[PDB]
């Protein structure tokens, strides 16, 4: 996602 | 946490008409814990631009403040600056394109001052995709990874270029600014390369505003209108495009516009389809139909 990587 | 255990499927819809156009839109939170999208839909702008319309989708991240501010003021910043006006009669194509660029940089600068004095944990940002429509031209505006698409003569006629950190021009700016693209993200964190806000990515000394790690500069593409062949425009965030292709979505909407003239419904169908395909993100879609769009 934009900041969440997983 | 990024996701809920059960998706929030409630849809917000809006629609309107004027200047020969009709629009519908749908917004849904889905599997995300927060809803950070915002949108702008206006038919008829002020001070002599009554025949003009503007539509936009804002995909916020790290909060919804920048997105919300953009949805409330981006249009004003675009039309009120000297570049957009170009002191004469009506703005030329060049005036509009320069005015849009100035609008983005100015609202960004303005937002920077306000996020400075009233300091806080609101380090949000927002991408933007939209279209400014005049009697003679459709101006596609892109800043980020949402995407706009135009269907003309039953075909995909144009669609914006997503701004990805790994695209050559982006990676170049990022590296010139002393950053790097790691695991497809700017400095390994933000998966966005162009956006308003994200001021922590805009403090590079010796670099202008369009040379920072994240850029607020939009890409503007003017398209002369075709009264006969222009059918519709779809604006949507990557929550939609991550799971549906240009040709696929275009064909889907063109097909649905033969069954119904309810644009909110068609937008709801797009959103639900993407949700059922597995999209776990917020989703916002605006559908603007021209006089010669597929008819029911
Ligand atoms: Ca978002
Ligand atoms: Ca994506
Ligand atoms: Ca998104
Ligand atoms: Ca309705």
């Amino acid at each position: 996602m934009s900041i969440y990587v997983a | 946490g990024a996701f809920l255990d059960k998706p929030k499927m409630e849809k917000h819809n809006a629609q309107g008409q004027g200047n020969g156009l009709r629009y519908g839109l749908s917004s849904m939170q889905g599997w995300r814990v927060e809803m950070e999208d915002a949108h702008t839909a206006v038919i008829g702008l002020p001070s002599g631009l009554e025949s003009w319309s503007f539509f936009a989708v804002y995909d916020g991240h790290a909060g919804s403040q920048v997105a919300k501010y953009c949805c409330e003021h981006l249009l004003d910043h675009i039309t009120n600056n000297q570049d957009f006006k170009g002191s004469a009669g009506a703005p030329s194509v060049e005036n509009v394109k320069n005015g849009i660029r100035t609008g983005f940089l100015e609202i960004d600068e303005h937002m920077r001052v306000m996020s400075e004095k009233k300091h806080g944990a609101d380090r949000s940002g927002s991408t933007a995709v939209g279209v400014l429509i005049s009697p003679q031209h459709t101006y596609f505006i892109n800043c980020g990874e949402s995407r706009g698409l135009l269907c003309r003569n039953r075909k995909v006629h144009f669609f914006t270029q997503d701004h990805k950190p790994s695209n050559p021009l982006e990676k170049e700016r990022i590296q010139n600014a002393g950053g790097s693209v790691m695991i497809q993200r700017v400095n390994g964190s933000l998966a966005v390369s162009r956006a308003l806000g994200d001021f922590d990515y805009k403090c590079v000394h010796g670099k202008g505003p369009t040379e920072q790690l994240v850029s607020p500069e939009p890409e503007v593409h003017d398209i002369e209108r075709s009264e006969e062949d222009d059918q519709f425009i779809i604006l949507a965030c990557d929550g939609i495009w991550d799971v549906m292709g240009n040709e696929e979505l275009c064909d889907f909407v063109r097909s649905r516009l033969e069954v119904t003239d309810d644009l909110e419904k068609v937008c709801n169908e797009v959103v639900d389809t993407c949700l059922y395909k597995g999209s776990r993100d917020n989703m916002s879609v605006i559908l603007i139909c021209f006089p010669n769009a597929p008819k029911v």
